[PDB]
């Protein structure tokens, strides 16, 4: 409170000093279940070039 | 569906010659790698020769090497095999078979799927 009023002496009263906010405890990512793949084991595994 | 019929075999004398013809029906024979399998009477099968689709890769059997030419009549849509200077040990049935994996992205092992009916050749006096 002294630091917010920028004054060493605070008189009687009620003062709004700052704000508090609960921090996030975790991070999550949600995407679609990786599905229609591309044909690679179809070009390297070719039987006849 | 797709047949591989043979024609031209039978009896011969030793020393003489003969010609086997492989006729493909049901599809276009001008782009399917072929190769011949011979089977003596009462035994298994044995490889004879091989033509490619390209026409530029040819692999013969080590015993029929130097003779027993193979070719394809892309005009008449056949395969031709001329047997020249036969000996007594060549008596067998002959099959004209086409290789299955003839695509460019096949990822599948080789297997001769269209098989030949087979005809016999007998070499003796």
């Amino acid at each position: 409170t002294k630091c917010t009023l920028k004054s060493f002496t605070v008189e009687k009263g009620i003062y709004q000093t700052s704000n508090f906010r609960v921090q996030p405890t975790e991070s999550i990512v949600r995407f679609p279940n990786i599905t229609n793949l591309c044909p690679f084991d179809e070009v390297f595994n070719a039987t006849r070039f | 569906q797709v047949q591989l019929v043979e024609s031209g075999g039978g009896l011969v004398k030793p020393g003489g010659s003969l010609r086997l013809s492989c006729a493909a029906s049901g599809f276009m024979i001008s782009d399917s790698y072929m190769n011949w399998i011979r089977q003596p009477p009462g035994k298994g099968l044995e490889w004879v020769s091989y033509i490619s689709s390209n026409g530029y890769a040819i692999y013969y059997g080590d015993s029929v090497k130097g003779r027993f030419t193979i070719s394809r009549d892309n005009a008449k849509n056949f395969l031709y095999l001329q047997m020249n200077s036969l000996r007594v040990e060549d008596t067998a049935v002959y099959y004209c078979a086409r290789e299955q994996p003839g695509g460019y992205y096949d990822s599948s092992g080789y297997r001769l799927d269209p098989w030949g009916q087979g005809i016999l050749v007998t070499v003796s006096s």
